[PDB]
C-alpha cells in the first residue's frame, strides 16, 4: 500500500544495477505494484519463474512477453513489423549458445557475420529493448519477477539473465523473494566451480577454511552487485502494521468475523486474535495473553488468516467448546511443523496421555527443564 | 583432366604404342563401360552428391557455354530425407550452388557475399530477377514407392508413415520459412508403379497443397502388367488426385 507507493517513487526516479529487490502476500504485494505502473514506463506480466518448464531461458520467456507486447501494439496500428522480425530472427539464430551442451564448431562462422565482435546475445537483447521501446514510446520496460520459493533454484537462472543481458538502462529489474536463499544458490553453484579432485584431495581444516573464506566473500561480493541495497525494499509486517500493544496502530487493519459484518462489526485485527486465544486458551486478558499474540502477529499472512478464517468459521458452524475449535485449527495451521516435532499425529490418540509425553518431548527439545510446562512461544525456532 | 591425359596420350601414340600399355588402355576403358552400364541400368554416393559442387555443376552445363543459358527453366528433382537436418543439408546445398552459378554471370549487391544458412541464400536470391540469362529453377521432392510389406494394418500402411513423415518435414521447414514456396514448387510421386497404386497419395497431396505446394506430379503408364492396367492407372489418378489445371503426369506411357 504506502510500501508499494513508495517502491514506485523509487523505480520511477530510477530511468531518471537497476534491480529493486523485495523481501519477504509477496506476489499481492507485487501484483498491486505493477497495477499501479499499469515518466513512461512499461510493465510486463509477472515473471513466475516456478511456473516453467525445466527447459526455457528467462531471456526467451521475456522475448514471448514483448513478442505479444510489440506484436499487438503493432497490430494496433508497416516498416516497424519488418524491421522487428530480423531482430527476431537474429535472437532464434544466436539463441543456441544458452542450449547447447557443447560448441558446434559451424556457430563459428556463424559468429563471423554482420557491433563488439561475435555474436553477443546480449547486445542482441539490447537492440531489442532499443526497439521496443522505441515503438511502444516508452522510456523503458519493468521485468517483474516472482519468488521462487516454491523453487529457489531456478531463481539462479534468472540472476544470470539478469547479469549476461540486463545490464540496459532502459531496462529495470523487480526481484521478490528471501535473500537468504539468492545467497544460498549463488553459494552452492560457486562451490561447483570448484575441481572435484580439488576438495577430494583437500579435505583438512586449513585449505577447507581458506576456500569457504573465498567463496563466502565472493557470493557476498556478487550479491552486493546483482542487489545494490540502495533498490532493496524492507517491506513493513502485519505487527509492524498494527499497533505493538496499543501504543500502536497506523492504518487499522480491522478483519472480518461474522457473515453480516456490515463493515461496522470488524472487530479489529489484534483483538479478535486476542478473543480467540483467550476464550480458546481460558487465557484471562492479562500482560502474558497479549504477549502471546504479539507472538502470533508475526506468522506469515497466509498462515494467520487461515487460522484466524477457520476459527470464527467453526465457531459459527458449532453455534448455529473454543479450545478445541482452535485446537483443531493449531493443527492444520503447525501439522508438518508439528509432523517434524515428531509429536503426535493421530487424531484418534489424543486423550491427556499422549498430551503428557508430548509435552515432555517439547520441553526436553526446547531444553529449557526451568519452565518448559509454561510452553512458552519464546523458543528460538518457530517450530 | 581425364581429356587432357588421354589427349596426351594419344598424341603420344600417334604413330604407334607398347602392347603391354595398350592392353592396359582397353581393360580400363572396358571396365569402365561394364560399370557404367551397371549403374545405368540400376544411397551413399547420392549422399556424396549432397555438396555445392555436384549441383553447381549440374546448373554450369544447364547453361551453355555462351553468356545467355543454353535453358530457360530447370526442374530440380530431389529425392526427400527422413532427417530434417538431412533435408535441410540438401536443401542449402542446392540453393547454395544456384546462387553460386548465379553469381557466376551477373554483378550486384548479394547481401550476404558468403551466405551459410537457407535463410541467407534466400536473402541472396530474392534480388534475382527473371530476365532469362541464367536458369530458372523449380524444385520438387521424389516420393518413392516400396512394395507392401507382409503384415501390416492395411496396405502400404508403412510406407505411409514414412511418406507422412517426409511431408511433415517438408511443411515445417514451410512454417519456418514461407519464403521457399517460391522455389518448391511441386511435389512428384515416381517410382516403379506396381509397388503402390496413386490413391496412397491423394491425401497427400491435400494436405500437402492445403501446406502451400503449388502443383503435382505423379508417375504413370510408364510400367504395368497390362496396357489395359496401366489405362486404369493414369485414369484413376485423373479422377483421384487433388491435381489442378495444368498440372502434369508423367509418363502415361500406357
Ligand atoms: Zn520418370
Amino acid at each position: 500500500k504506502s510500501l508499494r507507493d513508495q517502491l514506485v517513487e523509487s523505480i520511477r526516479n530510477s530511468i531518471a544495477r537497476n534491480v529493486f529487490f523485495v523481501d519477504g502476500g509477496k506476489t499481492t504485494f507485487i501484483n498491486s505494484v505493477v497495477k499501479s505502473l499499469n515518466v513512461n514506463i512499461k510493465c510486463l506480466p509477472t515473471i513466475d519463474p516456478t511456473k516453467l518448464p525445466r527447459h526455457e531461458p528467462i531471456l526467451v520467456t521475456v522475448t514471448a512477453r514483448l513478442n505479444k507486447m510489440v506484436s499487438d501494439k503493432l497490430k494496433g496500428y508497416r516498416k516497424q513489423k519488418e524491421q522487428w522480425q530480423n531482430h527476431l530472427a537474429q535472437l532464434q539464430r544466436g539463441l543456441h549458445l544458452l542450449t547447447d551442451k557443447e560448441y558446434k564448431p559451424e556457430y563459428f562462422s556463424d559468429a563471423l557475420k554482420l557491433s563488439i565482435g561475435g555474436q553477443d546475445l546480449s547486445e542482441i537483447f539490447e537492440e531489442l529493448v532499443k526497439r521496443a521501446c522505441e515503438i511502444l514510446d516508452c522510456k523503458a520496460i519493468l521485468i517483474t519477477f516472482d519468488d521462487i520459493d516454491t523453487q529457489f533454484d531456478a531463481g539462479w537462472d534468472v540472476l544470470e539473465s539478469i547479469r549476461k543481458f540486463f545490464n540496459s538502462r532502459k531496462l529495470v529489474v523487480v526481484a521478490t523473494g528471501d535473500l537468504r536463499l539468492y545467497s544460498q544458490l549463488i553459494r552452492g553453484k560457486q562451490y561447483e566451480n570448484y575441481s572435484k579432485t580439488l576438495l577430494e584431495q583437500e579435505k583438512e581444516s586449513v585449505r577447507l577454511a581458506e576456500r569457504g573464506y573465498m567463496v563466502e566473500h565472493l557470493e557476498q561480493q556478487y550479491l552486493l552487485k546483482l542487489f545494490p541495497v540502495q533498490k532493496r525494499i524492507q517491506l513493513k509486517t502485519m505487527l509492524q502494521l498494527v499497533g505493538e500493544k496499543g501504543k500502536a496502530g497506523k492504518e487499522e487493519i480491522k478483519v472480518k468475523t461474522e457473515p453480516s459484518m456490515q463493515d461496522i462489526d470488524a472487530i479489529d485485527v489484534r483483538q479478535a486474535i486476542g478473543d480467540a486465544v483467550r476464550e480458546g486458551l481460558n487465557l484471562r486478558e492479562g500482560s502474558d495473553a497479549d504477549m502471546y499474540v504479539n507472538e502470533l502477529l508475526k506468522q506469515p499472512v497466509r498462515l494467520l488468516m487461515q487460522v484466524l478464517q477457520d476459527f470464527y468459521t467453526k465457531k459459527y458452524h458449532a453455534t448455529s467448546s473454543v479450545p478445541n475449535l482452535l485446537r483443531n485449527a493449531l493443527y492444520g495451521s503447525m501439522l508438518s511443523n508439528i509432523y517434524r516435532a515428531g509429536l503426535n499425529y493421530e487424531q484418534h490418540r489424543f486423550g491427556m496421555d499422549s498430551l503428557c509425553k508430548d509435552i515432555f518431548t517439547y520441553v526436553k527439545q526446547d531444553r529449557d527443564f526451568n519452565t518448559g510446562f509454561y510452553l512458552r512461544p519464546q523458543s528460538e525456532s518457530e517450530a | 583432366s581425364e581429356f587432357c591425359w588421354l589427349t596426351g596420350l594419344l598424341e603420344k601414340w600417334r604413330f604407334n604404342a607398347p602392347e603391354g600399355l595398350e592392353r592396359l588402355l582397353w581393360i580400363y576403358l572396358l571396365i569402365q563401360n561394364q560399370y557404367l552400364t551397371l549403374l545405368v541400368q540400376r544411397t551413399m554416393t547420392e549422399l556424396r552428391e549432397e555438396t555445392e559442387k555436384s549441383y553447381l555443376s549440374r546448373f554450369k552445363h544447364a547453361h551453355g557455354a555462351g553468356v545467355y543459358s543454353q535453358v530457360r527453366y530447370l526442374e530440380g528433382r530431389f529425392a526427400p530425407k527422413s532427417d530434417p537436418n538431412k533435408m535441410q543439408k540438401l536443401l542449402f546445398s542446392v540453393l547454395r550452388g544456384y546462387w553460386e552459378y548465379l553469381s557466376a554471370h551477373m554483378s550486384m549487391e548479394w547481401v550476404h557475399e558468403k551466405p551459410l544458412t537457407i535463410s541467407q541464400v534466400l536473402d541472396n536470391l530474392e534480388l534475382v530477377e527473371p530476365h532469362g540469362k541464367c536458369v530458372e529453377l523449380a524444385l520438387v521432392p521424389h516420393f518413392i514407392k516400396r512394395k507392401p510389406k507382409n503384415g501390416e494394418a492395411y496396405p502400404h500402411a508403412l510406407l505411409f508413415k514414412d511418406l507422412k513423415n517426409q511431408a511433415a518435414i517438408l511443411m515445417d521447414m514451410l512454417k519456418s520459412e514461407p519464403r521457399l514456396t517460391g522455389w518448391i514448387r511441386g511435389v512428384d510421386a515416381a517410382a516403379n508403379e506396381m509397388h503402390a497404386p496413386p490413391e496412397l497419395f491423394c491425401p497427400l497431396f491435400r494436405v500437402l497443397a492445403k501446406s502451400g505446394i503449388a502443383h503435382f506430379t505423379y508417375h504413370v503408364g510408364e510400367d504395368f502388367p497390362h496396357l489395359i492396367s496401366g489405362i486404369r492407372s493414369i485414369d484413376d489418378a485423373l479422377r483421384f488426385l487433388p491435381l489442378r489445371n495444368g498440372d502434369r503426369l508423367g509418363h502415361c506411357t500406357a
